[PDB]
RNA sequence: CCCCGGAGGACCACCAGUGGCGAAAGCGGGCGGCCAGAACGCGCCCGACGGUGAGGGGCGAAAGCCGGGGGAGCAAAGGGGAUUAGAUACCCCUGUAGUCCCGGCCGUAAACGAUGCGGGCUAGCUGUCGGUCGGGCUUAGGGCCCGGCCGGUGGCGAAGGGAAACCGUUAAGCCCGCCGCCUGGGGAGUACGGCCGCAAGGCUGAAACUUAAAGGAAUUGGCGGGGGGGCACCACAAGGGGUGAAGCUUGCGGCUUAAUUGGAAAACCUCACCCGGGGGAGGUGCAUGGCCGUCGUCAGCUCGUGCCGUGAGGUGUCCGGUUAAGUCCGGCAACGAGCGAGACCCCCGCCCCUAGUUGCUACCCCUCCCUACGGGGAGGGGGGCACACUAGGGGGACUGCCGGCGUAAGCCGGAGGAAGGAGGGGGCCACGGCAGGUCAGUAUGCCCCGAAACCCCGGGGCUGCACGCGAGCUGCAAUGGCGGGGACAGCGGGAUCCGACCCCGAAAGGGGGAGGCAAUCCCGUAAACCCCGCCCCAGUAGGGAUCGAGGGCUGCAACUCGCCCUCGUGAACGUGGAAUCCCUAGUAACCGCGUGUCACCAACG
């Protein structure tokens, strides 16, 4: 589910899967990419911002997903 | 104006390098030059980059 | 793929057709990519994998350490550690590192119960050393096998060898340092003034 | 002594070697050449301040009014460009609840003034800045440890914090005066003003400055 | 304290050194005598006579012991003066053994290089000591300098070795001998036996039982009453206003209670509590999602390749300058890059353009009024978009110029400039934490209540009150109170709502009702402030708690338990202890207005 990613030209992706993924204890897996603004203008207005929660066998078990494709040229050039 | 950050200068320097007699040492021919020459969606990115390409320029033929 | 390091444009331009001649006249491989082009039935196999923390003021920061060791099973091996912040990278690191140390391995028989002239064992009595692990590698006879231990085992098939005896002193149960101290063994095969 | 040049508005007075600096221009008039009189009534000309560093910081410059609008406070050294009178006028507005009424505050500087002219017979600025340089404190003490107690030493006060402690002084003097009893805030301020010209120890401020140098002369 | 004399005991300042001697312990003034042991130089003598060494010996700091002498200084024990909760310690005064000498005993020490003794081999560079040889000089000296050998003594460091620190011709390397010692920890240097000792004690030295580690070196962090640097009105300095004391509003604690509810804009409802009657606002936020707060008025975190390491890990990311910044500039086994910083996004501020159903009034005319007679003021209408305003786009400021400083990042002063150093305010909130707060906002695991949780009803309670704590309001007065008079804004809200205007009423309030679904109508002529008159230092013409009588508003309902107005009544309080909070400019402080909650009600935001 990040090769579906690479197969865009994403220059900036962020999955969040926070919850009690393998025990009863929250952990908050993360994994993230290089160019994509994190605080500014394109987050938060201009940066595809999902979150979505899943109800498992003992969780809501949310998804944060912060992507931006190959053309979002922000203000930097 | 305190201190000019990576970018800044990176692109002074690249604009600078690129087209070296397209630039001198007063501002407002720097100014209309990085904005005939540059992509510079900011105006106060590209006074900075003017006036550091004017602070090269006053460099270089001092350095000479 | 682009041929960084002259070496590479060489082995992509095929002026270098094998990988004998490189260990041949002394080149140093600085690129993985040029081992995948001459060796192109490289196997892989995860030696080890821990997981190593570092104390910080929010927690400890974990990070994977694999051990992997890349072989032909014709007398050149290779063994690279990565460590990385998730397990693909890691092992994707270590093999590359296994990839760039990977060298060969004088083989041959040797033993007092033997007489087969074929690559199956070493040819002599050799020794490594890795921190404490050391391991000294024995001729045996064909079709005795491989008298080590489980990594050991892997390392050796890997390399190319059937039987050999192994004599081991040190804690073996540092995996990696039991492994490269194998490897290292299997490197100074070359290190004997014939 | 200067190597970094001038603002232009201040002027130079050399006399021997010293160079004695103004901030403010004294020589002011109308288009026809005719003088501004402090609320219409008493001139900017005559006054002299006697004191070489207060001089500095004096602006003896003629207005009708003292109403800079709270605009020279951004600079370091701005308050040397406010008058003196707006000065006292903005010394007036406490307690909290007096914060803001310079109206008020203008109103009692101007009934002192004239009550200090019509007691006095001399030009009610001269007798405020005769008052500014007899209660202007020439020595301070400072904070130290020694280890663990906070003791005192002697240190010279620069002539900006002269003239800001004699101005504190006065007007806290006036308004501890006023505070309680029968008697009228302008009339406290101007028997003040009064005292410090004439340098009579019952003052406020002269009890204040000659105790605090007395304090500095014992903590040397 | 100074001088002049005498007596006594210890030590040998500087020179003086990882300098010397010695097997170790140990040895520091000079002269002399008697001994000892090494190094160097040698075509001297003997001819393997050597190494190590169980057992066996001899020497062996300090303290201590036995007997004698001595005793200046210091000083266990002890006495006293302090400090402390205590102080039988640490500080001060004093003080005896002891420390010193002679004879003997003791036989221990971090008695250490924590490194047994003997011999050979294995890059070097450098300080110093002794002898000796070659050259040069000469404080003409036993002197100095350079070079070689031999022998010591330090430093760095090949090969090699090591768990690593590190050793490295003074080995902990590669070898050849011999001796001593070790075999997880605690029990335990304990018990018993023996020997030695005047004694203290010493040497030698277990097991039962108990235990799963004890331990070495190094890495990251955390911490420190170690060091250094940087920064911050949630720090200080310089200041301003305060809170802490009184009365009152309000929140938590406690007490009381049928209940005073559960957490960390209240009469019904809300509501979850109590009395009575007819799916979870039940738990676990240590199961969780999301959100949010704080670390974070931070600057941090990481990556690619390389490099050091067996590894955890380092480097870069460190040093010097620089500032808001991990911002840069210059040096480095680093070279680049990325998120956070910035940039970026709104709003304020100056100029330009476009625009004038609304908003502006210069220019006009008609009327009313006044007229010192010149003229003026007010209203309606016209004309216009000039001014102002409204809104969309653009420009402008960039350390740009100058002087100084600096390799240069960049800093200070000055001009000019609407605006000068990120122009001013705010948003966006990195990686990871705070077992942070929220199953009472929604959601969801599990575990329970199971025709019982229901946002059912009626009443009460959340409003109970000895008291503690936190945040506030209005005061103590005269820079004031009261009474008249004159003003001057900006947001913002308005639908059955805002409400002009009119009438009634002393007030609160009541009746009718234009216009406005918004630059058009309305709330809306704000208060502080200015002006004039009364009060005059007093618990008062300050203060407005408490209480009595009465009149209204909302609502189904006003007692518990609402809000407004009139008349009367006039408490504490005279500026508030220890302590403590916020704040750097259109800011603090004061003043009011709109609005959120809202049938009514704001001392709150
Ligand atoms: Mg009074
Ligand atoms: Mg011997
Ligand atoms: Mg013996
Ligand atoms: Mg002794
Ligand atoms: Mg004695
Ligand atoms: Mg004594
Ligand atoms: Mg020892
Ligand atoms: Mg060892
Ligand atoms: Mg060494
Ligand atoms: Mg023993
Ligand atoms: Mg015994
Ligand atoms: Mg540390
Ligand atoms: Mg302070
Ligand atoms: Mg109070
Ligand atoms: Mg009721
Ligand atoms: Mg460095
Ligand atoms: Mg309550
Ligand atoms: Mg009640
Ligand atoms: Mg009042
Ligand atoms: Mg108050
Ligand atoms: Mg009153
Ligand atoms: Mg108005
Ligand atoms: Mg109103
Ligand atoms: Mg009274
Ligand atoms: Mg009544
Ligand atoms: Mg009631
Ligand atoms: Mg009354
Ligand atoms: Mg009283
Ligand atoms: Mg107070
Ligand atoms: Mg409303
Ligand atoms: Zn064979």
């Amino acid at each position: 589910a990040v090769r579906q990613l690479m197969e865009a030209g994403a220059k900036g992706f962020e999955i969040v899967v926070s919850g009690k993924l393998s025990t009863e204890r929250a952990k908050f897996e993360k994994i993230t990419y290089g160019k994509l603004y994190k605080i500014g203008y394109d987050a938060k207005n201009r940066v595809r911002r999902a979150v979505v929660h899943v109800l498992l066998k003992p969780g809501i078990y949310g998804i944060e997903v912060r992507i931006t494709p190959a053309t979002l040229r922000y203000s930097d050039e | 104006g305190r201190v000019k950050p990576k970018f800044i200068k990176s692109l002074a320097e690249k604009l600078l390098e690129a087209y070296p007699d397209r630039f001198t040492e007063s501002f407002k021919e720097n100014k209309k030059a990085v904005a005939e020459l540059a992509d510079i969606p900011s105006k106060t990115v590209r006074n900075k980059v003017a006036g550091y390409i004017t602070r090269l320029v006053k460099r270089q033929k001092a350095k000479e | 793929w682009e041929p960084k390091t002259a070496l590479g444009r060489m082995v992509k331009e095929g002026k270098i057709r094998t990988i004998d001649e490189i260990f041949a006249n002394n080149l140093l491989i600085k690129e993985p990519e040029i081992v995948d082009i001459l060796l192109p039935g490289l196997k892989q196999e995860l030696l080890n994998l821990n997981l190593v923390q570092r104390q910080t003021h929010a927690g400890e920061r974990n990070q994977f350490q694999a051990v992997v060791a890349v072989g032909n099973e014709d007398g050149y091996v290779g063994v690279g550690i990565g460590k990385s912040r998730q397990v693909r990278q890691a092992i994707e690191k270590a093999t590359r590192e296994a990839k760039l140390n990977i060298t060969p391995v004088r083989r041959g028989c040797g033993s007092w119960k033997c007489s087969c002239d074929e690559p199956h064992s070493v040819p002599f009595v050799v020794s490594g050393k890795s921190g404490s692990v050391e391991v000294t590698l024995i001729p045996a006879p064909k079709g005795v096998g491989l008298v080590a231990g489980d990594v050991a085992k892997v390392v050796l098939r890997l390399a190319g060898i059937k039987d050999v005896w192994t004599k081991t002193r040190g804690d073996t149960r540092t995996t990696l340092n039991f492994a490269l101290a194998v490897f290292n063994a299997l490197r100074n095969t070359y290190y004997f003034k014939l | 002594i200067f190597g970094e040049q001038l603002p232009k508005t201040s002027r130079v007075e050399y006399i021997g070697d010293v160079p004695i600096i103004e901030e403010c221009p004294r020589e002011l008039k109308t288009l026809d050449g005719n003088p501004i009189l402090l609320f219409g009534k008493w001139s900017f000309e005559d006054v002299v301040v006697r004191d070489p560093g207060l001089r500095r910081y004096i602006c003896l410059k003629p207005v009708v009014l003292p109403h800079t609008e709270g605009r020279y406070q951004k600079r370091r050294f701005g308050k040397a460009h406010i008058p003196i009178v707006e000065r006292l006028v903005n010394l007036l507005m406490r307690p909290g609840r007096n914060t803001g009424k310079k109206h008020k505050a203008y109103n009692i500087v101007k009934r002192a003034f004239e009550i200090i002219y019509y007691k006095t017979g001399r030009n009610p600025i001269q007798v405020f800045i005769d008052a500014i340089i007899n209660t202007a404190p020439r020595e301070e003490i400072t904070r130290i440890i020694m280890g663990g107690i906070a003791y005192s030493v002697s240190v010279d006060v620069s002539p900006q914090r002269r003239l800001d402690l004699s101005l504190r002084w006065i007007t806290e003097g006036a308004r501890q005066c006023s505070f309680n009893n029968p008697k009228p805030i302008e009339e406290c301020l101007a028997d003040e003003i009064m005292a410090a010209a004439a340098n009579d120890p019952k003052s406020y401020a002269v009890r204040k400055r000659e105790e605090l140098e007395r304090i500095a002369a014992a903590s040397r």
